[PDB]
């Protein structure tokens, strides 16, 4: 392979795609969000917009639901979730293509991760860092997107000590709208599953069994082609525990744990998943990306060992 | 299955360094990106997934398979008339098996010519070598014996040679047949390489062990009666049946006749040569102890009992064992031990293994073996197909087409979503899922990007799925600033209330000066009469008609009425205003929307103010909310031309405001 | 013509320079037989005998009033001799064209009916009827003269004339009439939806002796159907 230049001089923290897959909002800590673009006659990825975003390191990034303008935000430790909107007369490669709309100061204390809620719930984002609270701001109006009406404040630890910026704050969503929102939200050594109530507040339906150590990634396996959900565990014990979360403080879920992997022999740091969730794409401290794939019985065996 | 993440800059290959290697699998999967979240590698590696490479030879391959399933219907189960309809539906499922593998021979006829990994083409050798033995054992016979279709026993027996080994290539008609140290041959290998290639069942390389070497320069020259019955030896290979096992029995008597016509006749030739002639003949009678010892591999011995002894399946229990008293079965590579698993029977525990020998081949293998019912399920009786509640068939088929969507592409959706609308089990539940879920990262600002999904809702038509698409792109467009095909997509969201708010305002609060322009949209201002030619109306009323078409009796009396925005006259833009107001908003978009359309010439001088004038065709043909409006219902928004007329420039009634000033000037004015 | 072609092969093996089987080779091979009986000229240096054998079988069975079975029989002959070979016809010349003209002038109304999906309320909402007026004018001001004997120097036949007379009659005033339907069901009255001449201007534009649409046209049977739509063009200004 050939490694494309990013222009960056500092770690790629995340890579997050849009639904086309043809743009990735790669953040570094060089204070630029250099959004790239796949030109499809080459494998190397070239610039779409080097705008300077936050003035604190963008430690995670998430593409937005780009309903009202094409939006990408990010949370950094400046305690903001700055939204950046593209009107389609804006131009590429120029430092201005995604332009400031809001500045979230409702949120207190340093932040570390926005995840946007799906576009069925409109322009709604969750946000969490050492704020210690999962705060679901909701910009209700389709024109006016700075109108951040709180829905649920759910305490994660009320204030995490600062040494938990070394902790992945893990946030993920089911994109199914034929169910109320589910999201595994990492509260420093568990991941408490905030399952919807009925009451205008979430409650902790379950908390991952067999984990006593920090959770270094949850990516929620889509609720495509399953009535149930799936997750896997990036986690610090050296393991993957692949809970098939069958549907059963309120609850409607029961934990099963089917396969248990461990051939990473050290910490698992990427759980990612296929867009529909077929492929358990698991990267660890073994230096080998181990793509795992279910065989008949719904049990993931390694399909390929990309050394 | 090894793929370098890189041949430059390497993150880790080793569990000595505990760095946090992170890999992100998106809606591409020929570029996924591999990096470290440490101060090492900010580099990002474009890295493919094996068996999920955007290619166009792939697009031909997966289209071919998908149309072969359409000939088998949505059918995937075995049926039981019923004394021949349990064989008939079997019979057509043989011939579609061979369509699958001959698509694959067209796709071996692609990827032999150029391969970028030689192991990517070796997956197509090895999964085809599993489904070479399958085709000999079951899928031409009706899941029965050899004697049902003997020639086509033999043709897949040749596929088992030509598509495991890359052969013919001359090297077995050259071995001691163009070069030990003879050129007229008494050697064992002049005749073992005749024996093994006949034991192969092949007859293109077996004739060259006859013809391009010694049959004449010693037999005919020595004697004419050691030549009259060596004549009979190859004659028995030629008058070998190829298309029946009835004649084969009379032929087995005729072998006992003229193989014994050389027993009786002269020998003026070497005892080496003679006994090699008999070794070829104990292939031909089908004797045990020469079907073993001149085979190059197990599937030549096992397939030499199966031809030239009793051509029936019964030389696979006790006699398969005699093919392990021939040659070993490979287990360093997995191609020959899955073949054994056919012969014993269990094609359901080797389908697992065919996933990493190319799942695209294995998915349609699973489809069609369930149509014979030789594969089992382990749980039967969430209707979804990534449970094993559903078929071994619909385990791999419609979970193949989900990862098509993630592959890179989404114009192989006519294929993919075409897959998941077919199967006995209801995968209409699934058709909701792949097409409801894309939310957190899709609905973009554009002109149009959802149009095509109505065609990804006739690969199955569910109407509930057919407006969900435009919900996730039919209020997403008010920053895109595209024109009337977006007012189209607002109505077609499903709603009459999203055209009561997003195209209502192009009739109310429309002003910011004297001219009534104020519209982000560009078909208000210069292209007002663009929807009035029925040229730009048509695209949107043929992708769900009636939900768009009715709302065009609102925004195409908007080329008549709305021309008063551009210039305000007493006639011409009073001709084309005081005309039709009473069908066009009285079942469609808001009913009394009329306060920054009809109103706004009331204060300007045309009309009574401190002096009696009267304005043409508005004297008594404006009569709704525009005259009387103290008793009459006005949808309120008249504040925007009671302090927004210092930018229009009226004076003589722009002072001392009344809404009953407007009620006076439209009463008396003569 | 496949079974019949092998029939010709057999009769050439049985000798003679001419057979009754070789007579019909530029006749047959009854609708299908005639049309598949002729195809035989593609190669150069003769195509001045082509239109003769066309009109000599086209007309032959035209008691079925079929002009719809001449939509590949007036185009079967190729001028090829580009590089692949390296009065006689004047009467009939226009008839070749006018066979196929009748279908097109049906289809010159109907295609506007399918290709609209908006209200036809005039104020320039449909503007896609202006060029179409000018097009559909030439089918009674189209200067050729439909389907008839036009001279008497070339070969003609009387049996084969009455089935020009009547086949002409069936369709030529329809194409004429669909021009006049657009006046009161497409609302295009001139080349703009204003002014009502071009129905009153058409009352002796239908009359021409350059296309000869006058002489076949009934004085009560087609003329009464024609004026009732003029009378509805007149009430767009009443």
């Amino acid at each position: 392979m050939q490694p494309f230049d990013s222009g960056h001089d500092d770690l790629v923290h995340d890579v997050v795609y849009d639904f086309y897959g043809r743009h990735v909002a790669t953040c570094s800590s060089d204070q630029h969000i250099k959004v790239f673009k796949l030109d499809k006659d080459t494998s190397n990825w070239e610039l779409s917009d080097s705008w300077r975003a936050h003035d604190s390191s963008i430690v995670a990034i998430d593409w937005a639901s780009p309903e009202y303008g094409r939006i990408i935000a990010s949370a950094s430790y400046d305690k903001t979730v700055k939204l950046w909107e593209e009107d389609p007369d804006q131009e590429e490669c120029s430092g201005r293509r995604w332009n400031k709309l809001c500045t979230l100061n409702d949120s207190k204390g340093s932040l570390y991760s926005v995840k946007f809620a799906p576009a069925h719930l409109g322009l709604k984002l969750a946000c969490l860092g050492n704020d210690g609270i999962l705060r679901l701001y909701d910009a209700l109006e389709p024109s006016d997107l700075r109108s951040w009406t709180l829905t649920s404040e759910m305490k994660v630890l009320s204030i995490p000590p600062a040494n938990h910026l070394q902790s992945d704050f893990c946030l993920s969503w089911c994109p199914s709208r034929f169910s109320p929102e589910k999201l595994a939200v990492s509260a420093l050594e568990q991941a408490i599953i905030y399952q919807r109530g009925k009451d205008g507040k979430l409650h902790v339906a379950a908390k991952l069994p067999g984990h006593k150590s920090l959770i270094r990634s949850i990516s929620w396996a889509p609720s495509i082609g399953r009535w149930y959900q799936l997750i896997a565990t990036g986690c610090k014990d050296g393991r993957i525990r692949i809970f098939k979360i069958t549907e059963k403080l309120q609850s409607n879920l029961q934990v099963e744990l089917l396969s248990e992997h461990d051939d990473h022999n050290g910490e698992v740091w990427s759980v990612s998943w296929n867009l529909t969730g077929t492929i358990l794409s698991s990267a660890g401290d073994d230096g080998k990306v181990r793509l795992w794939k279910a065989t008949y019985s719904n049990e993931f065996k390694c399909m390929s060992v990309i050394t | 299955i090894l793929v370098p993440m890189t041949v430059n800059d390497q993150p880790i290959e080793k569990n000595g360094d505990k760095m946090p290697l992170k890999f992100k699998l998106g809606p591409l999967s020929y570029q996924n990106m591999a990096f470290i979240t440490a101060k090492d590698k900010y580099k990002l590696y474009p890295v493919r997934i094996p068996r999920l490479d955007t290619s166009k030879e792939f697009s031909a391959y997966v289209s071919g398979l998908f149309e072969i399933y359409r000939d088998l219907g949505d059918d995937r189960v075995f049926n039981v008339v019923n004394s021949n309809f349990a064989k008939e539906h079997n019979a057509t499922v043989n011939l579609a098996m061979e369509a699958i593998l001959n698509e694959l021979e067209v796709f071996i006829g692609r990827v032999k010519d150029q391969d970028g990994r030689v192991n990517r083409f070796y997956e197509l050798e090895e999964s085809l070598t599993v489904l070479n033995c399958l085709r000999t054992m079951y899928f031409i016979l009706d899941g029965q014996d050899v004697e049902e279709n003997r020639s086509e026993f033999i043709e897949s027996l040749l596929n088992w040679i030509n598509r495991s080994d890359g052969e013919p290539d001359e090297e077995y008609i050259e071995q001691v047949f163009s070069v030990a140290g003879k050129k007229v041959f008494e050697t064992q290998y002049f005749w073992k390489l005749l024996n093994q290639l006949v034991l192969r069942g092949l007859l293109s390389q077996a004739i060259g062990c006859i013809e391009r070497s010694d049959l004449l320069p010693y037999l005919s020259d020595t004697c004419a009666v050691s030549f009259d019955a060596v004549s009979d030896s190859i004659e028995l290979l030629k008058q070998y049946p190829k298309d029946s096992s009835s004649t084969f029995r009379e032929w087995k008597n005729l072998v006992l006749k003229l193989s014994q016509a050389f027993g009786s006749s002269a020998t003026d030739i070497s005892g080496e040569l003679r006994d090699y002639i008999e070794d070829f003949l104990l292939v031909i009678g089908g004797n045990q102890r020469k079907i073993l010892q001149y085979s190059r591999t197990w599937y030549e011995s096992f397939c030499g009992f199966l031809l030239y002894y009793i051509p029936s399946l019964e030389l696979s229990a006790e006699y398969l064992q005699m093919s392990l008293e021939a040659n070993v079965v490979d287990i360093t590579n997995d191609w020959e031990q899955p073949c054994v698993d056919i012969i014993s029977g269990k094609i359901h525990s080797i389908l697992p293994v065919m996933e990493s020998l190319d799942s695209c081949t294995a998915a349609f293998t699973a489809m069609i073996c369930e149509a014979k019912g030789l594969i089992e399920n382990i749980f039967e009786g969430l209707e979804d197909l990534f449970s094993y509640r559903n078929g071994m068939a619909s385990y791999m088929l419609n979970s193949f087409a989900f990862e098509l969507c993630s592959l890179g592409d989404k114009e192989l959706w006519p294929v993919a979503i075409g897959l998941i609308a077919l199967s006995a089990t209801g995968t209409r539940s699934a058709k909701k899922m792949v097409i409801a879920e894309l939310l957190p990262h899709y609905p973009f600002v554009t002109n149009d990007d959802i149009e095509w999904m109505l065609s990804i809702c006739v690969e199955w038509r569910l109407p509930e799925i057919a407006k969900e698409i435009y919900t996730t792109l039919g209020n997403q467009m008010l920053s895109a600033h595209n024109i009337i095909e977006s007012i189209a997509n607002f109505s077609r969201a499903g709603k009459y209330e999203l055209v009561k708010s997003y195209s209502w305002l192009l009739f109310e609060a429309s002003c910011m000066e004297g001219q009534k322009l104020d519209d982000p949209v560009l078909n208000a201002i210069v292209s007002k009469n663009s929807p009035a030619e029925d040229d730009v109306i048509i695209p949107q009323d043929i992708l769900d008609c009636v939900v768009t078409n009715s709302m065009r009796q609102t925004l195409a009396p908007y080329a008549v009425l709305s021309q008063f925005y551009e210039l305000r006259d007493r006639e011409d833009w009073g001709q084309a205003l005081r005309l039709l107001l009473l069908l066009i908003e009285f079942p469609y978009l808001p009913k009394h929307y009329l306060v920054l359309l009809v109103a706004k010439f009331l204060y300007p001088i045309f009309l009574l103010d401190d002096k009696k004038l009267m304005d043409e065709d508005s004297v008594a043909t404006v009569i709704e909310v525009i005259e009387t409006k103290w008793d009459d219902a006005d949808e309120k928004s008249s504040n925007l031309y009671e302090t927004i007329i210092e930018a229009d420039k009226s004076l003589p009634s722009s002072m001392a405001t009344l809404l009953k000033n407007l009620r006076k000037k439209l009463n008396f004015k003569l | 013509p496949q079974v019949r072609k092998k029939q010709i092969e057999t009769i050439n093996f049985l000798r003679l320079p001419a057979s009754n089987i070789l007579r019909r080779t530029t006749q047959r091979v009854i609708d299908m037989h005639l049309i598949y009986g002729v195809e035989w000229l593609i190669e150069g240096k003769l195509y001045v005998d082509a239109v003769h054998s066309i009109i000599a079988l086209s007309r032959r069975f035209l008691l079925n009033g079929r002009v719809k079975a001449l939509e590949q029989f007036m185009e079967r002959n190729n001028i090829g001799e580009i590089c692949k070979n390296y009065e006689n016809e004047d009467q009939f010349l226009e008839e070749i064209t006018q066979y196929e003209h009748l279908i097109k002038g049906i289809r010159e109304y109907e295609e506007w009916q399918k290709s609209v999906s908006l209200l036809s309320s005039e104020s320039n909402i449909p503007t896609l009827i202006e060029k179409l007026q000018g097009f559909s004018k030439d089918t009674f001001e189209l200067i050729k003269t439909f389907l008839v004997d036009l001279t008497s120097s070339n070969f003609a036949d009387s049996a084969d004339y009455e089935i020009l007379y009547e086949i002409r009659a069936l369709y030529t005033p329809f194409l004429l009439m669909e021009l006049h339907k657009k006046l009161v069901e497409a609302a295009k009255l001139l080349k703009i939806p204003k002014f009502i001449s071009e129905a009153l201007a058409f009352t002796s534009l239908v009359a021409n002796e350059n296309d000869k649409i006058y002489l076949l046209f009934q004085s009560s049977g087609k003329l009464k159907e024609y004026l009732d739509l003029v009378a509805r063009t007149a009430t767009l200004s009443n």
